[PDB]
């Protein structure tokens, strides 16, 4: 008999750092002796180069799929009423320089040789753009831009079409307008304020971002490992030892590194097709739960679906769904039909509900009780097969009608 | 790639430095990426912002709505 | 190309090695032109599975999209084309597979004046299935994505609350059909 | 079930839908309104 | 079953090889048998993952 909306947040990793190697200044360095030798060992360099560039040209388009789903960059109205839903957390506020949502800069300041590293295609501000102007095509058109162009739409009418969509009828929200709107509001505030409180909340992306790192600080310090050599020094393996047993120590020091590289290449690779996958997973939910309503349940949320807000992250992205909980219920006794002149009736949307004494008819998620009535029933078959019935009377307009 | 070229038309990215291409105020829509939205195309070869888009601003109100 | 390499041996040809050496030195050529295409057997293998492994999950989100958009009609958004998604056809390809999607897309919009319900005798009225749509005299309930204006009748209308919890009403009568019917 | 328009909603008119056919639809409240 | 191998050293037990040779190619090779055990090791590593 009461509905509660609260708001659930995810995070999905997006793309991590993209890294390119050199073979020659990673392996060798200075020493030309290092360089005559690694081509001895053939194509152990185009290989590693064309696997590292594949894994940037992924993560790009990676970066690239998630958030370019709209053609057009929506511009917000500079007014920000809509009905009484407060929209000022995750629209973008002129007064900061960085075009940033205060959501977007919570989450932002929540996050912290031979080896480049090269920077991502798409800059803060133009991902910053795209989920801005994502925000404006879901906060004032529907979920019709999202197919061909956008349509204005009052934001009280879409959500009644919301409603509509999941099995209730658009007479509940126009009379509680002001309680919602109080309720997303709470909401909104509540999941800023409980978004920074737990340093655990937003682990997959720290996690990424460590991994990365120590992968990163993992490979350089593999530079000062002996090998089983007498040194970790071209210069001073070279200037010390004779040929024959220096080209034996430069060719261990050479095998193992070529070894570390290996290892760290094909983590490299394991942990881009992981990332790939949960980037194909976030552009699903980019597409499914931002542009339109899925009916699938839990899966954007934990309740019936609404809509649900992008917002942007540092190698990555934040979802803000908006569930539908309806809690606070209150039982009653029920039958699967009502028997009436002989013949069965049936609900045409809704189930039969008694309080005790009368009958009513209401909706499948909201005590709302009318009448009995022969417009919302219909009539098949007749009183004997069907199982569970109960005698009662049906309310027909045409008895008080025709005698007036 | 990284390197700040007083050593070496000459531009300057935040993905490093670009050498044989001019700068363009305006925005294109591009094809060849670079790094940090700084795409490079060919009309002589030109680089510049990549463009983000049509500025298509959609009006609003409260009793207006648009049927196709 | 990995068998031109000489894997710091004496040659890369393997036969010219056994022709040319005594198995005493001929055991550590061995050895070492051995290890150097077994590391390079095992990058390849290594590669070819992880490329494996890529196209196993392309392949399976082909299958899914096959069997929820050939096989029927997939009310998701912008999974099965840019618009409304319709049907599809399958087309044969080497090595793959591709997709004819044919997509609903709307276009020449027109402008109009709304309110979100409407009072009649005190009691207020919604649309049953569409959107009360006002050319800026009359007003007409029409379906959400094709404009088909209709008279405001009462079997396409449901009453519900008052005139005075709902916002944003409009003045204007109701078509009720019974009351001419019963005038004849 | 007996075509009413109850479940049947009227457009147009009859000249434009291809293939249509020829059948009188029955209609309720008719032995009502004159008992 | 790649525990008990070779790996083309002398002998695949670390009492065998530690007792019998010189330490000067002795300690050679073992670190070629360890090589090679740890190559097997993280060939299974990458399998698993
Ligand atoms: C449904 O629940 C909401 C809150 O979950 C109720 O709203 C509260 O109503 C009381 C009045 O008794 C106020 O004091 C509270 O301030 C309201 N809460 C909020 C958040 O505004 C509401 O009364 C419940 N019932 C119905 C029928 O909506
Ligand atoms: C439509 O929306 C505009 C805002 O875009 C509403 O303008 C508001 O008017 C009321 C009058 O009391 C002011 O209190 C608000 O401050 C105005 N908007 C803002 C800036 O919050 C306008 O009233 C709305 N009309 C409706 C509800 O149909
Ligand atoms: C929307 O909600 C935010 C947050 O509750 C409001 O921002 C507050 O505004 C008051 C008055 O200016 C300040 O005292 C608070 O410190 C602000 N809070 C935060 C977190 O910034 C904002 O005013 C609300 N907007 C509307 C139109 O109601
Ligand atoms: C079940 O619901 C019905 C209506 O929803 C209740 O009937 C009303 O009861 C009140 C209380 O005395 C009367 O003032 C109304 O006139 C009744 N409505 C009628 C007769 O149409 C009924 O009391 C409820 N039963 C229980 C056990 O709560
Ligand atoms: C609903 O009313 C009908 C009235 O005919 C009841 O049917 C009769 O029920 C009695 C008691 O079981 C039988 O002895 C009669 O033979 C029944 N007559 C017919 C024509 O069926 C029916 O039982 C009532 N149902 C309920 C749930 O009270
Ligand atoms: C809004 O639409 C209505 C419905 O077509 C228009 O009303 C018609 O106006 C013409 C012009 O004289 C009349 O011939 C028709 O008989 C009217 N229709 C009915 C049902 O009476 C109305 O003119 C339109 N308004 C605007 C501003 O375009
Ligand atoms: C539709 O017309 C009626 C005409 O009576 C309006 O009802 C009047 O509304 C004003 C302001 O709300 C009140 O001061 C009067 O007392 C009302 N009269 C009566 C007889 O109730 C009604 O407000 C109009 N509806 C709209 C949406 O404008
Ligand atoms: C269901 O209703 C009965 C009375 O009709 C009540 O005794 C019971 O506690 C209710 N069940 C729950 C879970 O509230
Ligand atoms: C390159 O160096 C010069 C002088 O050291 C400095 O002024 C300039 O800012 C540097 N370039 C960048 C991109 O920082
Ligand atoms: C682009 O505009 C800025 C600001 O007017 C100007 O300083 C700059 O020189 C322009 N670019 C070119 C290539 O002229
Ligand atoms: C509808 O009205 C708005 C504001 O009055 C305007 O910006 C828009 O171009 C109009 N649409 C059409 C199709 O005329």
């Amino acid at each position: 008999t009461n509905f509660t909306i609260s708001v659930t947040t995810e995070i999905l990793p997006v793309s991590m750092t993209k890294t390119s190697v050199d073979c020659t200044m990673y392996i060798c360095g200075d020493s030309t002796e290092c360089s005559n030798l690694l081509l001895q060992y053939g194509s152990f360099c185009t290989q590693l180069k064309r696997a590292l560039t594949g894994i940037a040209v992924e993560q790009d388009k990676n970066t690239q799929e998630v958030f370019a789903q709209v053609k057009q960059i929506y511009k917000t109205p500079p007014i920000k009423y809509f009905g009484g839903f407060n929209f000022s957390q995750i629209l973008p506020d002129p007064s900061k320089p960085s075009k940033r949502s205060p959501i977007e800069d919570l989450l932002f300041n929540k996050v912290t040789n031979g080896l480049t590293v090269l920077p991502p295609l798409l800059t803060d501000e133009m991902i910053a753009q795209y989920t801005s102007a994502l925000l404006a095509g879901t906060i004032t058109s529907g979920w019709t831009f999202g197919a061909g162009p956008a349509l204005q739409i009052p934001f009280p009418m879409q959500m009644a079409y919301r409603f509509n969509g999941i099995g209730v009828t658009q007479n509940v929200l126009y009379e509680n307008q002001k309680l919602i709107a109080n309720q997303f509001n709470s909401a909104i505030g509540k999941i800023q304020d409980s978004l920074s409180s737990t340093p655990s909340a937003l682990g997959k992306l720290q996690d990424v971002v460590n991994h990365n790192a120590q992968a990163l600080n993992t490979l350089v310090k593999q530079l000062s490992s002996k090998f089983g050599a007498i040194s970790s020094v071209l210069n001073d393996i070279l200037s010390r030892l004779d040929p024959p047993e220096a080209e034996v120590q430069i060719d261990r020091l050479i095998t193992g590194r070529l070894q570390s590289l290996q290892t760290y290449v094909t983590q490299q690779l394991i942990r881009a097709a992981e990332i790939r996958a949960s980037a194909n997973l976030a552009a699903t939910k980019m597409s499914e739960c931002v542009l339109g309503q899925s009916k699938r349940v839990d899966f954007c949320g934990k309740g019936y679906h609404l809509m649900s807000f992008p917002q942007s992250a540092p190698h990555g992205v934040v979802f803000l769904h908006v569930t539908y909980v309806p809690a606070q219920e209150k039982n009653f006794t029920t039958a699967p039909a009502i028997c009436h002149d002989g013949k069965a009736h049936f609900p045409r949307e809704g189930v039969f509900v008694s309080n005790g004494t009368h009958w009513f008819v209401t909706q499948r998620n909201f005590y709302e009780p009318q009448i009995i009535t022969t417009d919302n029933t219909f009539v098949s078959g007749n009183c004997d097969v069907v199982i569970g019935i109960v005698n009662n009377t049906v309310y027909d307009p045409l008895q008080p009608e025709l005698d007036s | 790639q990284g390197v700040n070229c007083t050593e070496v038309n000459v531009f300057q990215t935040r993905a490093g430095c670009l050498i044989g291409a001019e700068y363009v105020n305006n925005s294109y829509e591009c094809d060849i990426p670079i790094g940090a939205g700084i795409c490079a195309s060919y009309q002589s070869i030109i680089a510049y912002t990549m463009s983000l888009g049509a500025e298509n601003s959609v009006a609003y109100s409260n009793n207006s709505i648009a049927i196709p």
